[PDB]
DNA sequence: ACTTGACATCCACCTCACGTATGCTATAATGTGTGCAGTCTGACGCGGC
DNA sequence: GCCGCGTCAGACTCGTAGGATTATAGCATACGTGAGGTGGATGTCAAGT
RNA sequence: GAGU
């Protein structure tokens, strides 16, 4: 499932798609649900396929990828993009030395959540 | 603290200018007999903060009654040693240079940006031939190679209004005067006409990169650099072995070398040099600043005084015993003992041999605060010499803290979670920590000569954890097959 | 690493057919073996003298 | 010719990075012209100079300046150095005669004198004036002003060309971006008339609709012109007799310039084979050929072809030093100025003899003793010598830890003995609780605890009331109590301390 | 001077050699590493060279050499061969001439070998002349197989030919899976001898050999009779036969007594035969420490009981009697050498004296006039050895501080102590103490 | 090998490695996995703050576990301060959003 | 061999001269014990008889100017103790015996490796004791490439045009000669017995 | 309880001494250093024939 | 798409050994800095108020 | 080297 982390795009909403985008499953689903709810454009996609480097080279912590490895490529990537990191993964609050937001930790990571709706 | 996220980009030269707090002229790091910071040097305390908590250099003002005050005469402000952790410098580089990580690795993204292929590029930087900047006369359009005299006949009989250079500068002048919004529209306008397929492709991810661009909102001149931004000082240290030896980061080499040719090129400036001694000079700069940010990446590595390349700040980050693997995704632990294990056949499934001196050591904190509370001892000096002498008392208060504590036990390789788990330590005298034998398959330890960590869950919910998810009891069943773990041997 | 527990229950009615690997002569990993443990999709039939 | 195979090895230089090839490339398309070429470029710099310094005699105030500066220092009773030693130091083609100088300042007066009564009846330069004007020019380029007073001249002039120029700039702003019009009318009205009014009315005749706005502001207008008039009546200087001087003054200094340009890029393969005697495992070989470079450039500048000698003789010295002093310069983490490194070289080549002659090993006393220098000296300078080594350096002979994984911080306190001075402070606390009210206050003061400032004796009586020296029994009353066993039981505890 | 120091410091083929015994000695010191300069890396080496080639017969023991990351790179040469003139490895070979096994020997580099049909060793001969078998067992070509005795060429000079030092001693090698075989002759090395060295009961007549060789022990050089015998000098008068007239026939053996070896082991040297014995050459006077009367004495043999145990026993751990405590079999000796230094800094030349600000005069006891430890004192964990006082640095104490510091008056002087404290956990006697003086200041007393 | 607390590195201002220098050991990628392994969010932030890097975290919570608390009080592990300033020493924008 | 490979050394000029004689070790100046204890490393003296020899710019070459025959000193050489062994700095190290590959010539096979074909690509590596290297390897279209120096391939025909040797005299010491005669209108060769079997 | 004078010991700021910075020299001298790295290998990626 | 040329990788902890390479010149004037000196501020003392 |  993971592997199957991001999918190529066929057609867009109103927003910046169009044949051969390269993006994550799960914010297809996003621009689904968004959009087809007003209707507009719906954007068709097809999932595509990341073994272990490519999987981990896609994920949107860069953080977690320049830990990884290719270090010097990875983070030039992310520095030209501007790429913003909200500390959803584990390696990530591990390096930040904080609260791994899985069990024990899961709880205050997800009121930080509720924290970000509210002030 | 209490900050939710964090965006990387690109380091803008006012943006350095900003955290930047002074500007380091001087190659000189230290006085030879008084090893006190040079005024402008690499040490600089007028820049990166005072040597010694709250006394500066000259020693004029000393204690916390001066906070912030600015010392007159040697420059110092007063405050902590600790700021050389942070403060930030800078250095004015005349020639801008270019940034090597955008250039040397793929897929180097100037190169992309302006659909230019690499050693023409590099023919333009490394002052091999000229570039082509913008005319007004159509004699030439964007981004041509010529070569000396291929330059030469084309302002002979014209000039005025042809406009095309040389190297790092001309590079970024030609990327603030392109027009990024204006191209990304026409990209569109050509995608409105023919869109073959391959062409597309291609088409598509140049406009990616330009739109996202403008959308982080960075000026792609910010690829060259200007201002160069300077590590504190405690992050590239200088001090003396007990020998009399001192050792210094190579960070500090690779600066040095830097503002040496930099300050050459200031002096080479003032006194109007030729022009082939500036480019060579220039070429040295580029040099000199790309084997500081990522030696090797560029032409022949430098070396260091032994036979190996030099170590920069890039080396520092991503390898294997750089900061990821050695600081970040793992750390050197506190409250933690070793040594080699030992059957315990009269032990409880829950229990371990703890070594007395180890187990010792490790309930130190524990020891003297409850020597304290049990009024036996004075205070914590008292309680300190009252564990190093070793008396009787010692082990009683240090027996009522095992009691219901867990420990830790690691063993390498952490195959899987019962790698390390935690028991319930069981003191004896001797120097073997001692193991249950059902317990030998989930560590896969063998008696013949391993060894084993251990730590202290410290917290109360350290204690929690380890007693409720991570005691051997508790998880026998194999996250990995369903079946028992713990199995007779 | 960031899979985890987040719903108890999307309620997808997707799945896949998990078979008795009877690889060759042996029947190397049964049904129960492979199956067990596991989220069921699906109502499971075959018909009777009442289903 | 030599820009042909330049760029054959250009077609392939397979990206060759090693700025060696690069640079021995370019100096190899310029030849070396020896003897009396050398000599051709050294005269035309002598010319350069001369029609400089031609320049400088021919403006009023350049002259005036010179006097003025000199009556300054002068008349400060009899300065020895400062002023004085800045100007002077005159090559006639250093102690200077107080004869010479009473009698050379007089005829200078005189000559101002003269020469200001002939520029004013009938012309500036009306034909005699013109051939007086020239001749007082040829007074001043016999004598040869050090570079140094020379330079602060020539920036006077550069100076007041800058203002007038960078006036027009100022003006040419807000009439160039905000207004507009074809350049070629203006020509002939500027050129002609300059001081009249005539042009002012003459312009508007050609009418055309868009000139009767311009009122409203006029004021401004005509009042901002005052300032660059004033750049005029300053420095008095005629229409015709300006752009002459300003041209062939700048003239001078393109000959010169390009003149020696063309000496130093003829000198390069001297400096790099000088350069490459000391590369040998030391510094860094391109390093080396950059500060030569600066040697050379000196080796220009101070070369007189006059003295007519081999210009490699004379080179060789400069470029040499300028390496010498620029290694020992920059080179090493810690400078070393001059005289701690010639000391240091001399210790190394003596150190090889003692060595062969005594079979060994030259113990410190020995060495002393062949040096004429104190043992202690000798032995601190031992001390000083090594140089640091890499905090990187793989200290494992497997690359397994750099130094940096063996350091230790002293700077920072354990936990343990943060404990011990915390709980102290706590102590103390409470044991300044026990004492008096107004003995609390002293003691509290005199200390700084729990004070932002420590207050010493005295501060402590000015601001309780007048009290010395009671309040250093004070200190021993307090002392008293503290000193009590009973009282300090826990203090006592910190007595191993 | 400078190129020569670096071969033998810096190089990665100059490395401390392991002395726990004898034999860690003597093997180490004949392995051979394809790395070092002119050679091969780490990354350097896949499946290539690792692998064992057939040609290491007779050369190369082919089970020596350290598993993980050195497995493959190096090997122990093998007992009997030795390099010619070019520095080509051969081995030593029994020359058959049509059908007779001469007593000729002949050494052969590996392509000649490879040339040449060889017999086995353990192939049976007849009576100082021709074979047993008809058709013998025999290798060449690489080959091994079933081969006639007229086209045989040579034959193996002995059994213990194919393997190198360590494993030779292991009796029941035959038997052993050479796993374990390898480990076995690794583990060999790192055995410590004992004060009270047992010879092996259980051996391979290959234990005289190896301790000679080793140097560790005393040999006699000419022999005779001996004369005077004291635990530090043996003196031997030598026989007429061997005596030359003009010098003295008086032989001199220095005694090494209880000498730190590099990884911290003993070596000392005991005088085995009697007073007025008579021995001849290359007899062994003095054993070394794993040393009996000429034997390898790595360790000890006791008796063992194949069981399992309560537990005990678990995975190859091991139950053991008190009486192995009780007899002191298993007892080592240890030397730790421990440093101190006085230095000079612009901060002050650092002193060494018995001054020690603020500790407690039982401390200060076992020191003298000059700050040294009396010599054969027993000391413990936390106890000073050497005296040595430092200039103390700037520190600003806290108001708190001074206040105390009045308070008590304690003679507190800018004065850190430097002196050298004894190990935690690791007490002892001393048995010698070592004076450096510098030439110009003069020593002090202890001096 | 006993270790509570000692010598700390300069740079990474983590613990020292083996006994030779009252060094800690170092728990690794492999170990952290362990942990993470498990739902173990304190134990973790234990190792990678106050028994490592943290300078506050140690000390602070040194104190409080003497007299009777056992919490975290938890702070920033310096390594990762260090790591900060290195890219910024890089000429890269590395930065705290506030939330 | 070292002195022999090095002496006699002449000057630039062609006129002065130094000689090697002879050399002699010092008996060791500080015992094997005392270095252990001292820190140092146990060496003794080398010295060298050299004489500098001048000859004569006038005189042809009349080895008739100045012999100053005499004995300088080389540095201190570190000693081998009795048991194989090394005190360097203070401490016991052995130099352990190296295993390498020899020099001369060695002909290795790409067994598979690259291609998909599989095509078997020989190649001979030469490796002198000292100096740079040779390598002679087949192109997956059997064509011959020399890499100097293991750097970059081209073809091995062109260093025999730098060894002075023209097209002719290469295509001649490497392929089989065969002489074909012209005569009236009919083709003849000399032809070799040998040439056409199995055709 | 709190002041006064006398004396000792201490803390701040100025004046002189030693260290540092740069220039001058004159038979003539002008294209060269220096590498050791390497070979393992299936891969993924950019470019080109 | 086929060779090919280039880049980036190749686990976890702990134990134990010691440091360097070189070949160089000298000086005279001037200008500024660090160290120690000298007087003031501040402590210490013994009566004296 | 030790061990997993
Ligand atoms: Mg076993
Ligand atoms: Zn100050």
């Amino acid at each position: 499932r993971q592997m199957l982390r991001k999918a190529t795009i066929v057609n867009a909403g109103s927003s910046d798609f169009l044949e051969g985008e390269q993006v994550e499953y799960s914010r297809v689903k996003i621009a689904n649900r968004e959009l087809e709810a007003n209707g507009k454009v719906g954007a068709t996609y097809s999932r595509d396929l990341l073994g272990i480097t490519k999987a981990s080279l896609a994920t949107e912590s860069f953080i977690s990828a320049a830990s990884f490895q290719e270090t010097t490529r990875v983070l030039t990537e992310a520095a030209v993009a501007g790429k913003r990191d909200e500390l959803r993964g584990l390696k990530e609050n591990v390096i930040v030395g904080r609260l791994i937001p899985a069990g024990t930790g899961y709880a205050y990571h997800q009121d930080r959540m509720r924290r970000r709706a509210a002030g | 603290e209490e900050f939710d996220a964090i965006k990387i980009a690109l380091a803008s030269p006012d943006m350095i200018r900003s955290w930047s707090f002074g500007e380091v002229k001087k190659p000189e790091t230290i006085n030879y007999r008084t090893f006190k910071p040079e005024r402008d040097g690499l040490f600089c305390a007028r820049i990166f903060g005072p040597v010694k908590d709250y006394e500066c250099l000259c020693g004029k003002y000393k204690r916390l009654k001066h906070r912030g005050v600015i010392c007159e005469k040697c420059g110092v402000e007063v405050t902590q040693t600790k700021v050389r952790r942070e403060r930030m410098g800078h250095i004015e580089l005349a020639s801008p240079t270019a940034h090597i990580w955008f250039l040397k690795s793929l897929p180097s993204r100037i190169g992309l940006l302006l659909d230019m292929p690499l050693r023409d590029i590099e023919r333009v930087l490394y002052f091999e031939s000229y570039v082509v900047i913008e005319g007004g006369m159509t004699n030439l359009e964007r981004q041509q190679i010529l070569t000396e005299e291929q330059y030469l006949d084309a302002l002979e009989e014209f000039g005025d209004e042809f406009d095309a250079k040389m190297g790092a500068e001309a590079i970024q002048a030609l990327l603030k005067s392109m027009d990024l919004e204006q191209e990304c529209e026409q990209l569109r306008e050509e995608l409105n006409e023919t869109n073959s397929e391959t062409k597309r492709k291609k088409l598509t991810k140049r406009i990616k990169l330009l739109e996202a661009f403008v959308q982080s909102g960075n000026k792609p001149e910010w690829m060259i650099l200007t201002v160069l931004p300077v590590l504190p000082p405690d992050l590239r240290p200088l001090v003396p072995l007990d020998g009399g030896r001192f050792a210094t980061s190579d960070l500090n080499d690779l600066y040095r070398r830097v503002i040496n040719r930099n300050n050459r090129l200031k002096r080479l400036l003032d006194l109007a040099a030729p022009d082939i001694i500036v480019r060579n000079e220039k070429r040295m700069l580029q040099e000199a600043v790309d084997a500081l940010l990522d030696n090797g990446r560029r032409g022949r590595a430098i070396t260091g005084s032994n036979k190996r390349p030099l170590k920069s700040l890039a080396d520092m980050i991503k390898g294997k015993q750089g900061r990821f693997r050695q600081n970040l995704l793992g750390k050197r632990v506190d409250y933690s003992g070793r040594s080699v294990i030992t059957v315990g056949p009269y032990l409880r499934l829950h229990q371990c041999g703890l070594p007395k001196k180890m187990a010792l050591e490790l309930f130190k904190p524990f020891i003297y605060g409850k020597l304290e509370l049990r009024g036996l001892a004075t205070t914590i000096k008292a309680a300190k010499k009252m564990v190093e002498r070793e008396e009787a008392v010692v082990w009683d208060i240090l027996d009522e803290v095992i009691r219901e504590h867990p420990v830790l036990l690691n063993r390498a390789p952490t195959l899987h979670r019962l790698g390390i788990q935690a028991f319930e330590p069981v003191l004896i005298e001797g120097k073997a920590i001692q193991l249950h034998p059902l317990v030998c398959a989930a560590y896969n330890a063998d008696f013949d000569g391993d060894q084993m960590a251990v730590h202290v869950p410290l917290t109360l919910e350290a204690q929690l954890e380890a007693r409720a998810l991570m005691m051997s009891t508790n998880n026998i069943l194999s996250p990995a097959n369903g079946e028992p773990i713990i199995v007779p041997s | 690493q960031d899979l985890v527990v987040t719903e108890d229950d999307c309620g997808t009615h997707e799945g896949i057919m998990m078979t008795p690997v009877i690889e060759g002569g042996d029947v190397k990993e049964p049904l129960r073996d492979r199956v067990l443990g596991r989220v069921t999709a699906e109502d499971v039939l075959k018909p009777g003298t009442a289903d | 010719a030599a820009a042909q195979v330049l760029s054959s090895v250009e077609s392939e230089i397979g990206r060759t990075t090693d700025p060696v090839r690069m640079y021995m490339r370019e100096m190899g398309t310029v030849e070396l012209l020896t003897r009396e070429g050398e000599i051709d470029i050294a005269k035309r710099i002598e010319d350069g100079i001369n029609q400089v310094q031609c320049s400088v005699a021919e403006y009023p105030e350049a002259i005036t300046y010179l006097l003025e500066q000199y009556d300054r220092v002068e008349a400060e009773e009899a300065r020895l150095s400062d002023l004085i030693t800045g100007f002077v130091d005159p090559n006639a083609e250093n102690s200077i005669d107080p004869e010479l100088a009473r009698e050379k300042f007089a005829e200078l007066r005189a000559q101002y004198v003269v020469t200001r009564d002939t520029i004013k009846a009938k012309g500036r330069s009306h034909a005699t004036a013109q051939e007086e004007i020239l001749k007082l020019s040829e007074v001043f380029k016999q004598f040869r002003l050090v570079p140094k007073q020379f330079d602060y001249l020539v920036n006077s002039m550069r100076v007041m060309m800058d203002r007038v120029r960078t006036q027009e700039r100022l003006i040419m702003k807000l009439c160039v971006e905000q207004c507009k019009m074809p350049k070629k009318n203006f020509i002939t009205l500027f050129t002609g008339n300059e001081t009249s009014d005539t042009w002012f009315n003459a312009a508007i005749a050609m009418n055309k609709p868009w000139s009767e706005k311009l009122h409203d502001v006029s004021e401004e207008v005509h009042r901002a012109l005052q300032k660059l008039q004033q750049i005029e009546e300053e420095t008095g200087l005629t229409i015709e007799q300006v752009k002459d001087i300003n041209r062939r003054m700048s003239i001078g200094e393109a000959k010169a310039r390009r003149a020696k340009k063309e000496m130093v890029e003829a000198n390069l393969r001297l400096v790099i084979s000088i350069a490459k005697k000391y590369t040998n495992r030391g510094l860094q070989f391109l390093d080396l050929i950059q500060e030569g470079n600066i040697g050379l450039m000196k080796a220009v500048d101070k070369f007189e072809y006059r003295r007519g000698y081999k210009f490699s003789t004379y080179a060789t010295w400069w470029i040499r030093q300028a390496i010498t002093r620029s290694i020992a310069d920059q080179a090493r983490t810690i400078r070393i100025p001059v005289h701690m490194i010639e000391t240091i070289n001399k210790l190394n080549r003596i150190s090889r003899q003692m060595l062969q002659e005594m079979g060994r090993e030259p113990t410190p006393e020995e060495l002393a003793e062949r040096m004429l220098m104190p043992e202690d000296k000798i032995r601190k300078v031992l001390k000083i010598a090594k140089e640091p080594i890499s905090m990187e350096t793989p200290i494992g002979d497997d690359e397994d830890s750099h130094l940096g994984d063996f350091i230790e911080d002293t700077t920072l306190e354990l936990p343990l003995d943060s404990a011990t001075t915390e709980s102290l402070r706590a102590a103390t606390h409470d044991v300044l609780a026990g004492l008096t009210a107004r003995e609390a206050k002293v003691l509290r003061m005199r200390f700084g605890i729990d004070m932002n400032t420590d207050y010493t004796l005295e501060e402590v009586g000015k601001q309780f009331d007048v009290t010395r020296e009671r309040i250093r029994q004070i200190e021993a009353k307090a002392l008293r109590k503290l000193r009590h066993p009973s009282r300090s039981e826990v203090l006592r505890s910190f007595l191993d301390d | 001077s400078a190129a020569v120091k670096e071969f033998f410091g810096s190089s990665q083929l100059s490395q401390f050699m392991d002395q726990n015994n004898p034999l860690s000695e003597i093997t180490h010191k004949r392995r051979i590493s394809a790395l070092g300069p002119g050679g091969l890396t780490r990354e350097r080496a896949g499946f290539e060279v690792r692998d064992v080639h057939p040609t290491h017969y007779g050369r190369v023991c082919p089970i020596e050499t350290p598993e993980g990351p050195n497995i493959g790179l190096i090997n122990s040469l093998s007992v009997y061969a030795q390099t010619n003139e070019y520095g080509f490895l051969e081995t030593p070979y029994r020359k058959v001439t049509d059908g007779v096994v001469t007593d000729e020997i002949h050494y052969l580099s590996a392509i000649e070998e490879g040339n040449y049909v060889i017999a086995q060793a353990n192939s049976n001969l007849d009576e100082e002349g021709h074979f047993v078998e008809d058709l013998v067992t025999c290798r060449s070509k690489g080959e091994s197989s079933l081969f006639s005795r007229d086209q045989v060429d040579y034959m193996d000079v002995s059994t213990q030919q194919v393997v190198s030092v360590g494993a030779s001693l292991i009796p029941f090698l035959e038997h052993d899976d050479a796993n374990r075989a390898l480990m076995g002759a690794n583990m060999q090395r790192q055995a410590v001898p004992t004060l009270r060295a047992d010879k092996p009961l259980v051996g391979t007549g290959m234990e005289r050999a190896v301790a000679v060789d080793s140097g560790v022990t005393a040999v006699a050089k000419r022999g005779g009779v001996v004369q005077y015998v004291d635990a530090s000098r043996i003196v031997i008068k030598v026989n007429e036969d061997e005596m030359y007239p003009g010098e003295a026939g008086i032989d001199i053996y220095n005694l090494t007594k209880y000498t730190r070896s590099n990884q911290n082991t003993c070596i000392n040297q005991m005088p085995c035969v009697s007073l007025g014995e008579p021995v001849e050459r290359g007899d062994v006077l003095a054993d070394g420490p794993s040393t009996d009367l000429g034997e390898l004495a790595l360790g000890q043999n006791m008796r063992v009981a194949f069981m399992p145990w309560n537990g005990y026993n678990f995975e190859d751990s091991i139950l053991v009697s008190e009486r192995v405590v009780q007899e002191d079999r298993f007892t080592t000796i240890h030397i730790q050498e421990l440093a101190c230094v006085s230095r000079d800094t612009k901060l002050g030349p650092e002193e060494i004296t018995a001054d020690i600000p603020n500790v407690g005069e039982a401390a200060l006891s076992k020191l003298d006039e000059s700050g040294i430890v009396y010599i054969g004192a027993e000391v413990t964990g936390g106890d000073i050895l050497v005296g040595k006082v430092t200039p103390k640095g700037e520190t600003q104490l806290t108001p708190e501080e001074k206040l105390l510091r009045a308070i008590f008056g304690e003679k507190a002087s800018d004065v850190k102590d430097s002196s050298l404290r004894v190990p935690n956990g690791v007490s002892g006697t001393v048995i010698d103490v070592q004076v450096f003086t510098r030439d110009g200041v003069e020593k002090d007393k202890r001096a | 090998h006993a270790r509570s607390t000692g010598s700390y590195s300069l740079v990474t201002q983590q613990p020292l490695g083996g006994k030779a220098q009252f060094g800690g050991q170092r728990f690794g990628e492999m170990e952290v996995w362990a942990l993470e392994a498990y739902g173990a969010a304190y134990t973790l932030q234990e190792m990678l703050t106050v028994k490592s890097d943290d300078v506050n975290g140690r000390t602070k919570m040194y104190k409080n576990i003497v007299d009777g608390n056992h919490q975290m009080e938890p702070g920033m592990p310096e390594s990762f301060n260090v790591l900060l300033k290195e890219i910024r020493s890089l000429g890269i924008n590395i930065e705290l959003e506030d939330e | 061999a070292a002195f022999r490979s090095v002496f006699p050394i002449q000057s630039y000029s062609g006129n002065s001269e130094l000689q090697y004689v002879s050399y002699r070790l010092g008996e060791p100046v500080f015992d094997v014990q005392e270095c252990q204890i001292r820190g140092v490393t146990y060496s003794a003296p080398l010295r060298v008889k050299l004489r500098l020899v001048i000859y004569e710019r006038e005189a042809p070459e009349g080895t008739v100017k100045d012999i100053k025959e005499q004995e300088v000193y080389m540095g201190e050489i570190p000693l081998m103790t009795d048991n194989g062994t090394f005190v360097i700095n203070g401490t016991e190290r052995v130099i352990v015996s190296q295993l390498h590959r020899s020099p001369g010539v060695f002909f290795d096979s790409d067994k598979g490796k690259t291609h998909s074909s599989g095509k078997v690509l020989y190649n001979a590596r030469i490796i002198p004791y000292r100096g740079s290297w040779l390598d002679f390897e087949f192109d997956p279209k059997d064509n011959l490439f020399v890499r100097i120096d293991r750097r970059r391939k081209l073809p091995a025909t062109i260093i025999l045009r730098a060894l002075n040797y023209t097209t002719e005299q290469i295509l001649d010491l490497f392929f089989e000669k065969v002489i074909f005669e012209i005569r009236d209108n009919k083709l003849q060769m000399e032809l070799v017995p040998e040439r056409l079997r199995g055709e």
